[PDB]
């Protein structure tokens, strides 16, 4: 016999995710755990200005 | 073996012999790993820290 079995998670923001969890629980636990995810920007001597 | 000499003597002779064998072998092996990680926050010294 052989049994091989490999989970992987990553999370980005929200609860910490443990194996048990339900992915319910997980959409329902962001209320306070954001993480930013995509960022647009200025080159920063656009912003020394008159 | 029988034998039957003038119809008055007779002579048996039964031998058995019986040899059961059994082996079993059984073997397991469970190798199990867990590696969790969490970086939740990201604590960065101010420019102006004196
Ligand atoms: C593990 O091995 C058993 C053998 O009895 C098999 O039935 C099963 O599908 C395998 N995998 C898991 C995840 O149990």
């Amino acid at each position: 016999l052989s049994n091989r079995t490999n989970s992987r998670v990553q999370s980005f923001g929200g609860v910490p995710f443990y194996p048990g969890i339900t992915l319910e629980t997980w959409q329902k636990g962001i209320t306070n755990h954001l993480v930013a995810i995509d960022r647009a920007g200025l080159p920063l001597h656009f912003f020394i200005k008159p | 073996t029988e034998l039957a000499l003038f119809s008055r003597v007779n002579g048996k002779f039964s031998t058995e012999f019986q040899r059961m064998k059994t082996l079993q072998v059984k073997d397991q092996a469970v190798t199990t790993r867990v590696q969790v990680r969490n970086r939740i926050y990201t604590v960065k010294t101010t420019p102006t820290s004196e």
